[PDB]
């Protein structure tokens, strides 16, 4: 189980522009001066700090999950949870065969526990050696626009406060960091054999 | 932080210039802030032949880019009916930067 | 399910104009838009963060709750909590067919239990490897007159906290934030099974 | 059980003018300047908020009370405590003759459990999906002067401290807001079957 | 039981004029009344803040008591304490004829418990959906003059509080206002039956 | 048992010379200047915390203390403890003869358990309805040098505490008003029957 | 918050001009205040032939409008017997608005 993505975002879909005026824009100093590069350096800090917190994805990139043995007989949760249309389930063999598969599975979406849960009790089985591998685009939307707002509020509090202080250095708020993050976060309950 | 109590309406002179090179001043009103002011220590000071009274009371409103019409520029003068404050400086009293404090003199003749 | 928006809050109907009367900011000047673009951006992110502590809607926009099993046999209690006039309970296919059902179905309006229960004892059947959306429409009112106005100062006290604090910087009211909330939250005490 | 109001208070029986004597009279600034349709605005706040804690109404506004099957035989408890004269209990079908009843029932006021107590052990029988729906008028008086001026000095020490303090920022008092609410919170301990 | 009052305290009968003496406002001016419009408007939120920690009443205003059932056989305990006088039983009807009965009831008055036992050892019946409201008159004396008055330092220990601060901010005494309101709350340890 | 004064203090006993000479004399301002007529209600209302807390009277002024059932079988403590000289044991019927009783009673004076204890087992039985009454004289003595000096101090400790600072703020002295009223308070380890 | 004890019989001093320009005072009285007085560092000042003893004594009463009676100007001065009580500067001591402090002088010849 690999799961690396296989396109990372363009950049361009961040909102720097926006991050920019959360910054400081309608109080402040002026505009003032940013290093651009540096705030989207910020904002890829945050967005996968949040990422990784809540098992999300938040900008709908690209994945690819090459796992070896199912878990269950059919079930097959995926970890990145917002997920949309398996691009492929490819199956490739010990040898690179790579011999696709194009049904036999539908895919259940859900924010909590997205899963394969192939049709009856046949999930497709795996080429002894030959690793199976999933291919996925999982996230909200394309843009910055379609996210839940109190969770880009989340990365708007937290690349700020990477911007506004450097080192680990000390510092409760209502709804904070932590707070807004914790209605998006798995609620896992299971430490056992299934 | 600031808690912002007062409604000071900020004035700002026009400048017509008279023949001499000194300008004549209109104080025409600007719009109005929200301020809280916090008094220092008072005592009548002498002015030219009235026993002025003085008070520091430093004004605290919140911010903006120093090309904007919400900034407090020292020119200007603040005023709470016929209670005139003038601004001595402006120095951005809040590390992030969101407020401003202002100094004031209320020199009323007594 | 999955409980997307089909549409978003239109933004004219957030009190903008009213929010720059709480923050206060100025009163006359001639600039008086400068903090447009992001009092309206601390608004969304503040509503949004009490929409995820109490399950609640405030706007009543449109809503899409595209589920594949039911919950329980006949009920199916509808997370986004104030409804009305639920739409269609289009019936998809295993994949293309949709077909809505009138489908013998009631609505239970409640704001802590808002339930969907059928009245042939068994909701509308479910094509295997097919999903059941559910278009509704929940939510307080139209405007934000029709709100609960406890309820639009808890955005009010937490918008204004947004555009006073950037970043997670820690800084105890009678009836804060969270005492506002706390009768719109839902209360629920069932772990089990059914 | 939905209970919207089906009207909310005008506006001008809130008293706007004596709250700007609570606020800054006697001792202040002068009269000063306040938004007059803000202090409005904190007025609603503090009253929702005190509504809602000890489910009282404090204006008499004008309820709808639509739930659909009774909770015991024959009581059925008002949330809405302070109650007078039932407007109508008209009985609504599954597909809406709304037919109502004028005689069965008789309420019996009272500011601790207000109920409807039908005669001898009949209380109208719901049609099977048509909900019933209760019309009744609930709170003091008319005017703002008819309240218990305990709870309005309650109103008056909260929506002052809405109008002091913006963000929710920190500050014990003898009869504070928390301690003349408490002789009008419901005082309740059942979590039973009845 | 509803228990509201018929009329109000007069106004002209609270010490405004000594209140002022106890604030320490200003003895010679000539303006002298820019507080008369407030004073007494604390005043009142204190007595009432007292009337009901004590269940006292302390200016001997009319009360009127609407009940339907008796609370035991024949005893009927009211609520406000220092009684004299109970004017009228009327029992009203199921609907409409009020026939005040003399009835052959007794009242023992008291401070703590103000009972309105009856001799036939039993109580006139209630027409069954019908009430029995008791007018009664019910406090320490008509003037000001006649309170015990440590119970009237206790209104000024509290009203002087909500003129000196206005929202709720918070801020030991030997004989405070607790301590004095202590020996005039009701002391009860029945959570019985009877 | 409502126990109201018969006669109030005519304010003429009491020592306002004197607790002007508490309040500053010997150090202070000079006399100053304080209201005179406040003056003596701050005395009254320190006297009427110490006469609750202890249960004294301190100036000797007339009671009628009017029950109806007689507690014991012949004793009848009286609740105001320094007593003095029955005025009179009339005994009310039901319609008001009013029939006063001359012997059958004698009054054993102490400052602990002041009793009626009545010759014999035989104590005058109450009308059925008629209220027994009883008028005495409880307290010190007519002026207030009569007084014990230490609860003397206890009220200048006490009045002055009144007057030097209004609203109930805070500020654990060796003899201060608590430790000289506990050896006046009435010490009872009753909670039973009798 | 201030614990108000003393007794200042407020004076303003009505302004019967003179011929030349100057007004003549009179001190008639005003309404009487409640008040603290606060001591500050004292120490000897030399008048003009005079060695006038000052100390600081900032007051503190109530508030008021600016248009009110109660309100001390700094035209005023306290009076506690014959203890002359001028007043420097009025400077809204609180945050809420609810004191003022004065600034007293309490010059004695000495």
């Amino acid at each position: 189980m690999m799961l690396n993505e296989v396109t990372a975002v363009p950049g361009t879909a961040l909102p720097v522009a926006e991050f920019r005026d959360h910054l400081r824009l309608g109080t402040g100093f002026a505009d003032l001066g940013a290093e651009d590069a540096a705030l989207l350096s910020y904002l890829r800090a945050a967005i996968a700090a949040i990422e990784g917190r809540t098992a999300k994805a938040l900008i709908s990139r690209g994945f690819r999950l090459a796992l070896t043995a199912w878990r269950w007989g059919d079930m097959q949760t995926l970890p990145i949870a917002p997920v949309a249309t398996v691009t492929a389930l490819r199956l490739v063999d010990a040898a690179g065969v790579e011999t696709p598969v194009a049904a036999g599975w539908r895919l259940v979406p859900d924010m909590a526990r997205p899963r394969i849960e192939a049709l009856g009790a046949m999930l497709p089985m795996i080429p002894t050696g030959g690793r199976v591998e999933i291919d996925f685009t999982a996230g909200f939307g394309a843009s910055w626009s379609a996210l839940p707002v109190d969770l880009a509020q989340a990365v708007f509090l937290l690349a700020a406060q990477y911007y506004e202080l450097r080192h680990d250095g000390a510092a409760a708020m209502p709804f904070g960091v932590m707070a807004l993050i914790e209605r998006w976060r798995t609620v896992r309950v299971l430490g056992g054999r299934p | 932080r600031p808690r912002l109590n007062r409604l000071l309406v900020l004035e700002e002179a026009v400048r017509v210039a008279d023949g001499a090179g000194g300008h004549r001043l209109d104080w025409q009103a600007k719009g109005e802030v929200w301020a809280e002011v916090t008094a220092g220590s008072g005592s009548e000071r002498a002015g030219e032949f009235v026993t002025l009274a003085s008070v520091p009371f430093t004004i605290v409103v919140r911010a903006a880019p120093v090309g904007a019409a919400r900034r407090p520029r020292p020119e200007q003068r603040f005023r709470e009916g016929a209670r005139i404050f003038r601004i001595l400086a402006v120095a951005e009293r809040d590390r992030e930067g969101h407020y401003l404090s202002c100094f004031a003199r209320e020199e009323v003749v007594a």
